[PDB]
């Protein structure tokens, strides 16, 4: 069991349970650890109560966003591993397990990464994906054949080398890896990419038909026509 | 049982001095399917002259003995005795060899060492 | 070039066909059959015969040896072995070949090395 | 009439040229006839080895097969999806003249209808005594056509023929041989 | 003193504690597999025999799942035939086009499981493309092309328990572990040419042959 909560163990033994209960939710209760990082002006770490509006989590105590609420591009409540809240419906969330799960997203450790609007999603995923697959241990075949896949897709999505049914395909393989697993490190590596095509498709879109026309059409798989393999390398293809 | 070797027009050099062989295939130690291994298979032992010899010329695998390439399949064990003896053949049976059931579990890998470990396993 | 016939006769070819190829005189395999063992076991037959329009078709593993060695700057190093004026796919799969040991690497299907640099 | 004779111009075979083909329309029988030659510029140009359409051909394919990423070949795979002879003994027949159908479950009693499918399994009842056991109207039901008929022997897809006799045939009157479409 | 179950509507009775994969071979259900042996120990790497459990979430591994009573099995489950073909297409991702020059042709556990379970086509198809791993030279009798290797740990498992030689090992992360000895260390034991039947592709094979 985790540092923090055998931490709080002897406070709640001391103070009793119904006091602990009396904070949060009918099952979410009590406090947490909330760390605040990313593209927020104040980067800190708070002791909040559970079942709390996420408004009111950014600008109470983090001074605000960098550029005030409409500067918002998504939210990820927790570590790496939970999909993106976009901006129309984390307004009204509430930060416990409860209006996160039925958000189709996690709490996890309630790190929260709010992500800048002058920044890109993309370049932010593909980073995730890059830590997944180096962070993964090896062992079931899924999982490390998965993230070794996922991380060449991604760079192939962020300058943009694909057809628009490769997103597609994108979803199937992350449904591929999502339960076939030993630890849940696989179905770790589908999710931000689960919430990237969820909510940020036409952001993929227009990154897509920007390379399609300054550069020439894409085949499948990254592969443009004057690209062939000679000697060694691959030629023709600027090989992201 | 009816003697049927003076009307199948098969020689009598056939069944007067050829032994047959039925078996069952063994499962490969290649891979792990067992598909093949159903079927009692009759099989003709080879005839140590007449087996094969290579060529004067290319070197084609030559061959005198002609049942060299023929081989049955049964159903059952008792199929194929019926039908060798029916026909009028010498035969040896061999008999299948299945594997000893052996109960596994996957928490025996890790089993707490009392002593000296002895072992130390990998995965 | 002079064999024993197999009863202390010697037969006597040219020592240009002798030679396994042009290109190289020994063998290749170790179950290559020497033209010496050619010859000493059937010259019956090339009897009257014009050794000159055998076909003599040039063998390739010294044909391989003087190509130039390719380096690769990355990791692994791609090979087809295809053409490209060929509308079509030509050449054989294609396949991958890791260079980080001292040395050159070949591919298995046509051959070339292959060198990180 | 929609295939009839059509003139010689129309025929891609070298023909004739000049005052000869005005000899050879009044000396002919059928003056809209080819001579059998293929027109040189026209047939094979250009050679099958020398075709610009080589350089410029893909491998064809349909849409809901070559579809890259919704299809899985379990879907789609129809030889592991074979059906297999359904094989019926005697004793099965009678079992459903006896008991019944999955759509006609003549069968109470499920914890006994059981044990009343054992004995036909075991050779209890014989398929004649079935036959006279059995009712008049499963008889003409299950058995026979519901208007008590012999059933027809099946055809797939029934062929009803049309006679064309008239100048739509392919030989007039006359001929022994007629056109039946 | 023993189980009674169902797998397939099968009904099979089997000792306390063994493996699923156990019942479904005494069943006579067949069940692929990579890295499941009946002389060595489990490891659930492979994935491949993802069975549908009821009373289970997620398609269980059928090789360490062990047996409980009231069980209902069911391989045929349109979602086991999804996990095997998404199990199969993730294992020929990386695995090299050596199928003319392998030397398990007619042989290969991983191609006769890609006919009758895996995906018809293939959608790997990057400019970066698979990894390749160097050749590693165990030893005179032992041909070793590890390409094509899926990391079965069957080997591994193999020289650490029966022959006692425990020089083999998996040293890596992702796709960078490796299959042999760290130090380019020469394999003695007294059966070291058993371990060449034993992998299920061809990545360890016969030298003289
Ligand atoms: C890849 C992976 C990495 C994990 N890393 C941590 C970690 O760093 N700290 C932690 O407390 N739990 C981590 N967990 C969850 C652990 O399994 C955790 O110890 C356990 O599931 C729950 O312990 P608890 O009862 O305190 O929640 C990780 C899980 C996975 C699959
Ligand atoms: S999911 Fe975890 S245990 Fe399985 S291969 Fe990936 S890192 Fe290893
Ligand atoms: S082991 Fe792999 S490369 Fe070799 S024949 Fe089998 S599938 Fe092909
Ligand atoms: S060396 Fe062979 S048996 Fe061992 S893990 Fe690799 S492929 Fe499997
Ligand atoms: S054999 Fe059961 S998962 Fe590898
Ligand atoms: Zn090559």
């Amino acid at each position: 069991t985790n540092v923090e909560t055998v931490a709080v163990a002897p406070t709640i033994l001391r103070r009793g349970g119904d006091w602990f209960a009396s904070f949060g939710r009918e099952r979410n209760s009590g406090t947490k650890l909330f760390c605040i990082s990313g593209n927020v002006n104040e980067p800190c770490t708070v002791e909040e109560e559970m079942s709390i509006p996420l408004r009111e989590l950014l600008e109470k105590h983090c001074g605000g966003i960098k550029g005030g609420w409409d500067n918002l591009l998504g939210v990820i409540p927790g570590g790496c591993s939970v999909p993106i809240l976009p901006k129309n419906i984390c307004e009204d969330v509430l930060m416990d397990f409860d209006a996160l799960k039925d958000v189709q997203s996690g709490l996890g450790t309630a790190a929260v990464i709010v992500i800048n609007k002058q920044q890109d999603v993309i370049r932010a995923i593909q980073r995730f994906a890059a830590f997944y697959k180096h962070e993964s241990c090896g062992q079931c075949t899924p999982c490390r054949e998965g993230t070794t896949w996922l991380l060449k897709a991604m760079d192939r999505f962020r300058t943009g080398q694909a057809k628009e049914r490769e997103i597609d395909m994108l979803y199937e393989l992350t449904k591929d890896i999502e339960g076939h697993t030993i630890c849940a490190l696989g179905d770790a590596a589908a999710w931000p990419i689960q919430g990237l095509i969820r909510n940020f498709r036409p952001e993929m879109e227009t990154r897509m038909k920007k390379f399609h026309d300054e550069v020439g059409a894409v085949s499948v798989g990254g592969w443009m026509k004057d690209a062939r393999v000679e000697k060694g390398k691959v030629v023709g293809a600027p090989l992201p | 049982v009816p003697a049927h070797e003076i009307v199948s027009g098969a020689p009598a050099e056939l069944s007067r001095n050829r032994v047959v062989r039925i078996y069952q295939q063994a499962k490969p130690a290649t891979q792990s399917g067992e598909y093949g291994t159903f079927a009692w298979r009759l099989d003709w032992d080879i005839v140590d002259v007449a087996n094969r010899w290579e060529n004067d010329l290319i070197g084609w695998q030559s061959s005198g003995d002609y049942m060299q390439a023929t081989q049955m399949k049964f159903t059952s064990k008792e199929s194929a005795i019926k039908f060798a003896n029916k026909q009028g053949w010498d035969f040896y049976i061999q008999e299948p060899h299945h594997r000893k059931f052996r109960v596994k579990q996957y928490a025996n890998n890790f089993v707490h060492s009392y002593g000296k470990l002895k072992h130390i396993r990998t995965k | 070039k002079s064999i024993i016939s197999y009863n202390g006769n010697t037969i006597e070819i040219p020592e240009e066909y002798t030679k396994q190829a042009p290109n190289r005189d020994s063998t290749w395999a170790p179950a290559q059959a020497s033209k010496t063992e050619i010859y000493k076991n059937n010259m019956v037959r090339f009897e009257q015969k014009d050794l000159s329009k055998q076909p003599m078709p040039y063998a390739g593993i010294e044909l391989i040896a003087q190509q130039p060695v390719r380096f690769v700057h990355g990791n692994t190093a791609v090979c087809d072995g295809a053409n490209h004026n060929g509308p079509g796919a030509q050449g054989h799969p294609k396949i991958f070949i890791n260079v980080d040991a001292p040395g050159s690497h070949a591919c298995q299907y046509c051959g070339t090395r292959y060198e990180k640099e | 009439l929609p295939g009839g004779p059509v003139p010689v111009f129309k025929k891609y075979t070298v023909g004739s040229k000049g005052i000869w083909e005005k000899l050879r329309v009044l000396l002919a029988i059928a003056p809209n006839r080819s001579t059998g030659n293929p027109i040189v510029p026209l047939y094979r140009v250009p050679t099958p080895g020398s075709r610009p359409e080589a350089n410029v051909y893909q491998d064809p394919s349909s849409y809901p097969t070559n579809d890259i990423a919704e299809n899985p070949y379990w879907k789609r795979d129809h030889r592991r999806a074979y059906p297999q002879t359904a094989f019926f003994d005697q004793k099965t027949v009678t079992g459903l003249l006896e008991l019944g159908s999955e759509a006609t479950p003549r069968i109470a009693d499920g914890e006994a209808g059981t044990k009343a499918l054992a004995n036909i399994a075991n050779g209890g009842v014989s398929f004649t005594q079935a036959l006279g056991k059995s009712s008049k109207d499963v008889i003409y039901g299950e058995v026979l056509t519901v208007n008590g008929l012999p059933p027809v022997a099946p055809t797939l897809a029934p062929k009803q023929w049309k006679i064309i006799e008239g100048e739509a045939a392919i030989y007039p009157k006359g001929y022994p041989c007629r056109t039946f479409h | 003193a023993e189980i009674e179950l169902t797998i397939d509507g099968h009904k099979v009775s089997i000792e306390a504690g063994s493996a699923l994969i156990q019942a479904c071979e005494k069943a006579g259900v067949t069940v692929p597999r990579y890295c499941y042996h009946d002389k060595l120990a489990i490891a659930g790497n492979c994935r491949m025999c993802l069975v549908d459990v009821e009373r289970a979430p997620k398609p269980v591994a059928s090789c360490a799942y062990p047996v409980a009573p009231g069980m209902v099995v069911r391989t045929d489950t349109e979602r086991v035939k999804q996990a095997r073909e998404n199990v199969m297409e993730m294992m020929l991702q990386n695995h090299p086009l050596d199928c003319p020059v392998c030397d398990q042709g007619g042989e290969c556990d991983l191609q006769d499981q890609s006919m009758r379970y895996g995906r018809d086509r293939g959608r790997f198809t990057e400019i970066t493309g698979k990894r390749s791993t160097e050749d590693k030279n165990i030893g005179p009798l032992v041909k070793t092309s590890m390409n094509r290797c899926i990391h079965c740990t069957r080997c591994v498992r193999f020289a650490n328990d029966i022959a006692g030689a425990p020089e083999l090992g998996s040293s890596g992360r992702g796709n960078d572990m490796q299959i042999g000895t760290y130090l380019e260390k020469n394999l003695n034991t007294e059966l070291s040419g058993n371990v060449i039947d034993l992998c299920p592709v061809g990545a360890l094979t016969n030298k003289p042959y």
